[PDB]
RNA sequence: GCUCAGGAAUAAGAGCUGAAUGCAUCUAAGCUCGAACUCUGACCUAAAAAGAGACCUCUUUAAGGAUUCCGGUAAAAGACC
RNA sequence: GCAGCUUGCUACCUCGAUGUCGGUUCUUUCCAUCCUGGCCGUGCAGCAGCGGCCAAGGGUGAGGUUGUUCGCCUAUUAAAGGAGAUCGUGAGCUGGGUUUAGACCGUCGUGAGACAGGUCGGUUACUAUCUACUAGAGGUGCCCGAGGUCUGCGGGUAAGC
RNA sequence: CCCUAACUGGAGUCCGGUGAAGCUUACAUUCUAGUGCACAGUCUAGAGACCUCUAGGGGGAAGUGAAGACCCCGUGGAGC
RNA sequence: AGCUUGUAGUCCGUAAGGGAGACAACCCAGCCCGUGGUUAAGGUCCCCAAGUGUCGACUAAGUGUUAAUACUAAAGGGCGUCCCAAGCCCCAGACAGCUGGAAGGUUAGCUUAGAAGCAGCUACCCUUCAAAGAGUGCGUAACAGCUCACCAGUCGAGGUUUGGGGCCCCGAAAAUUGACGGGGCUCAAGUCGACCACCGAUACCACGGAGUACCGCAAGGUAAUCUCGUAGGAAGGCGUUGUGUUCGGGUCGAAGCAGGGCUGUGAAGUCCUGUGGACCGUUCACAAACGAAAAUCCUGGUAAUAGUAGCAGCAAAGCAGG
RNA sequence: CCCGAGAAGGGAGGUGCAAAGUGCCUGAAACCUGAUAGUGAUGGAACGAUACGGCAUGAAAGGAUCUCUGGCAUGAAGGAAUCAUUCGCGAGGAUGUAGUACGAAUGUCACUGCCAGUGUCGUAUCUUACGUUUUGAAGAACGGGCCAGGGAGUGUAUCUU
């Protein structure tokens, strides 16, 4: 029989398509210091998307030189305190937890997440950890963060979100020390990411809900006279004759969206500090109007307005250092109509 | 315990699982990365290739990469596991990559027969290698 | 709007060392390179992994969980925030 | 000699029915490689060819006639490969052809009728019991009671060509 | 049709009332190869599989409806 | 051709039990019941009872680990490796190298200028010295040397040609993932030639028991030469309803029904407990509207499907107060 | 007499040897509801046969030299261990110890209160249902959802033994 040929429907790389267990997006893996110490990660809440006119500077490209409009995606970013350090041991079934130490001082709206730790051993504990690395069994240290969207107002939720991050140094006692001098303090995202940089954003994307074959792997529709004879959006056939079952490639129906998705080279092109440079008039759709620092984001990042979004030094970059932008003009028209 | 530090693979399984099966405590093999399989090193690794890559994915053939949980697997198929003999036989073996640190120092024994030393040639490989070829980090 | 590599081990193949066969020989041991393949690295999922996990905190007539109530970033019913 | 992808040979299963040809949709397998990757020879200056070896990851399309498979033709294109899955796929679709009852033309028959020749017309049944798969929940098992953050035995991928 | 999208009313999904029928030797959570009247969920050897429930399209049960309309046979019929 | 049609033997049909992965007809065995014992086929690393057995060699390919078999690949080749025999040269010295020599003549016959050993007749181009050539090739209009053949000094022990065999390799490409039964196995858990010990049937041995065949007046006697079975032939018994006849039971509880104990190889009989409230057996004989698991069987009752489909499509109709 | 809207129906209380309570004698199975015993959310299937165990029951109709545990006497077929001599390259063999110690069973003397049986579950070996058509049936050949009842070699004449 002679067949056309055609690329198969929708992607299997990302199967199987399930709901998110989390509501905050997990990282799988850091990348690799080459600098001094710092965090490697941060979290804010999403808001909308507006414009902005930019004297174009990317090398070699075609509109050197000349003016663009690109679309921006606003982000509100509070500061977050380091709340913990965690220690880890390798040995043949990789890393496994072996210490924490909780700072003393901490916000009383944590409480709603879990019970407040007490202040027992601190500065014990941390020279108990100082001697196990010392010895040489810890190989890494991790931090641990949560954000307080009690001060923002678009955002209903007044419990924190606790993650884990990473630091970037190039010796394990360095980390340990620079843990030891942020541990329990308030970070600002000024002091994770420069202006410029690429990021890697993390979020669980818009929920759909249950849909069909058609618009969860976009198969074709029936076409013709077929259009009419009583199944148009259904699939074509569930099999073969052998083997006598349905195999799991082939397109079914079940849940679209509210999974967990990563985007790559997402540029910063500005960090602010005051509200009033990006608020439109009648304010955001459905949000409201931005009161601490935010963060433009070139370009598209997933999930819907309010959710949380986490951002890291990229882990895949290919370009040399880019340079500050030159933004000439923010849009700040109203959204509506 | 029992050290698999430069024994034949199915020797070893075999003396291991007759003694397992004849009732008695448990078993330990500790060092289950550095044993031998006779054999030409093309052979062994398109067979492990072979064997390794043959299932369906919902209900086919998941053959282990794991040093141990080869070893296992290995002594699995010499044993009715299916049965209530053959479960309680394998609810007692534990097989360990390097040395876990509970068994640390404890006394050791061999089994004389699977020794590397009653082999012809030097026609070989070791299980790590094996392990490392099929992509895992042990 | 974003959508890479780099590395390890290899196939055909190209070489080094080298004897049986004083010499010579890419092969009989041994070694070095070598593909959109294989593995690793990115990415999605994963303690119901029966070897059924690690660590920390709070508290054992409590911690905490559910139902009622006002809702939606979620939603066929459940669930979730 | 190999394959069983063309046609034959046999009559072992099915006549108290295993729903035919082609196309459409969707998934997968083989290599006996059309392009993409790597090599060897040349009666290989370069460009482009000819012949062979490894390699099945990805690609292999749009249209005119015809029911067509097959095949011819057109303009592109890196190339527009061939086969298997009950000649994959009618409790998914279509009904163009073949295969009922009506009629016409030609040739046979004295005639009723026939053609292995042509032409026009001609109903597509079912509320899913079991299993498989795609997603969503409630239990019980491991476990001091509860919560949180992780690891990663394993599974998937083309995520790029 | 390329190539599908949004919307409207009736069903479906969820809740209350009413309330049938058709396949059924038994068991049954399966998958691969072989074997076997040469087309096996039950045999042989392996591989997998904690139980219950809801929704969904129909891969398989050579799914159900029915003593084949095609071919042959009967010293069976009918019409012409 | 697992095709069609013959023939001899033996089988399945109608054949258990043991072993082959499963296997109608392949190997052991033709089988009454119970207990003990030893063996056959086949096996003895684990799954799995009994050998990580012994002696002498081979294979490096996971080849193989497959009595027969409808289930197992060929011609051809191998300076792959293990053996036998036959010739030839040989420590006063064979082969591979180290070396040079291959000088006399010629520039061979050649027309193209030239195919001057290497297009095209010839012949060993030296009387002679290891060598000396009509002579391959880098070169080569022609050559030429460098030098081929062909011998010589040199080391210092085996070298070389053929034939017949064992195993293995190439030749060798198919469709869901996968078949030595599986794990695995390398001086073997493979192949070849021998050997030892053990396991393993209902077979064979012993004891007890049943039945049968034949004989005997009976008691009893013989059976290694008796114990499979479909179509089918023959013999003896059990049960249901009734008649003739003999002897009985029942309101101090008959038949029937539910569940149990004992007897018989069995059809079945009898007894016990609960229910029930009026009829039922037995000896010897004789009769029949006389024994049900199956007929897409007939009649009645009743499941699952299932609290499911339907209660929408052509006329979407109701709300407030009393 | 009490509940109930009640000429429904229920409870208590009566009639009768006995509820036999009106289509009311007895009152089976399929099917449905509850309780008891065994088992049960890591598990493989013709639903069972045989042997050994756990748990539950074992009043009647079954055992009392019977059930359990031992001693002694006779013991058929079979029949060692151990040691010593000797043969073999070796695994091992032969002879003697020895037809000895033991050995199904047959008797006998103490000891004990259970055994037989029944239900369900577990372990080991074996078996792919039943009737039929077939050379061949577990069949992807046909028949049956289940239970009760009904349901198939009979008479006259004649011939033969
Ligand atoms: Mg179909
Ligand atoms: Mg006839
Ligand atoms: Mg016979
Ligand atoms: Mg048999
Ligand atoms: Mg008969
Ligand atoms: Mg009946
Ligand atoms: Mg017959
Ligand atoms: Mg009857």
């Amino acid at each position: 029989m002679a067949s056309i040929h055609r690329p198969k429907r929708g992607s299997l790389a990302f199967s199987p398509r399930k709901r998110a267990k989390s509501h905050i997006p997990r990282f799988r893996a850091w990348p690799e210091a080459t600098g001094e110490p710092k965090l490697q990660s941060f979290a804010g809440y999403k808001v909308g998307m507006t414009h902005v006119i930019m004297v174009d500077d990317t090398k070699n490209s075609l509109t050197q030189g000349m003016e663009i409009s690109v679309p921006v995606t606003v982000i509100e970013t509070p500061a977050i305190r380091v709340a913990a350090i965690r220690a880890y041991a390798e040995d043949s079934t990789g890393e496994k937890a072996i210490a924490e130490v909780w700072a003393a001082d901490l916000d009383p709206e944590l409480k709603r997440r879990i019970p407040i730790p007490a202040a027992g051993n601190q500065a014990e504990a941390l020279e108990n950890i100082g001697k196990l690395i010392e010895e040489g069994r810890v190989s890494d240290v991790r931090a641990v963060i949560y954000t307080l969207p009690k001060s923002l107002t678009g955002v209903p939720k007044k419990v924190p979100d606790i993650m884990e991050s990473g630091i970037s140094a190039r010796d394990l006692g360095t980390k340990f020390e620079y843990s030891k001098t942020i541990l329990g303090t308030l970070v600002s995202v000024t002091d994770v990411f420069k202006n410029g940089t690429l990021v890697d954003t993390a979020a669980i994307t818009i929920g759909k809900g249950t849909q069909g074959p058609v618009k969860r792997w976009g198969i074709q529709l029936m076409k013709g006279k077929h259009s009419r004879q009583g199944s148009l959006r259904q699939v074509g056939t569930l099999g073969a004759f052998n083997p006598s079952r349905v195999s799991w490639r082939v397109p079914q129906m079940g849940q679209m969206g509210y999974h967990q998705r990563t985007e790559f080279n997402k540029r910063i092109l500005k960090i602010g500090s005051d509200g009033e440079e990006v608020t439109p008039e009648g304010g955001f759709i459905n949000y409201g109007l931005v009161r601490g620092d935010y963060i433009l984001i070139k370009g598209s990042v997933p999930g819907p307005s309010k959710r949380l979004i986490r951002l890291r030094d990229p882990i895949r970059a290919k370009k040399a250092d880019l340079g500050e932008p030159n933004i000439l003009y923010i849009s700040r028209e109203s959204k509506q109509g | 315990v029992i050290d698999a530090k430069g024994l034949i693979l199915g020797r070893l399984a075999s003396s291991v699982a007759k003694q397992l099966l004849s009732g008695d405590e448990k078993v330990y093999i500790i060092n289950a990365e550095q044993a031998i399989i006779s054999g030409s090193r093309a052979a062994t690794l398109r067979e492990y290739r072979e064997t390794r890559e043959r299932g369906a994915t919902e209900f086919g053939p998941y053959f282990p990469k794991r040093p141990d949980r080869i070893l296992k697997r290995t002594i699995r198929g010499m044993l009715p596991y299916k049965r209530a003999r053959g479960r309680d036989a394998m609810s007692r073996l534990k097989v360990y990559v390097g040395v876990p640190y509970e068994l640390k120092g404890a006394e050791t024994v061999t089994i004389p027969d699977a020794d590397m030393r009653l082999l012809s040639s030097s026609r070989y490989v070791e299980l790590g290698e094996v392990s490392q070829k099929m992509g895992s980090k042990f």
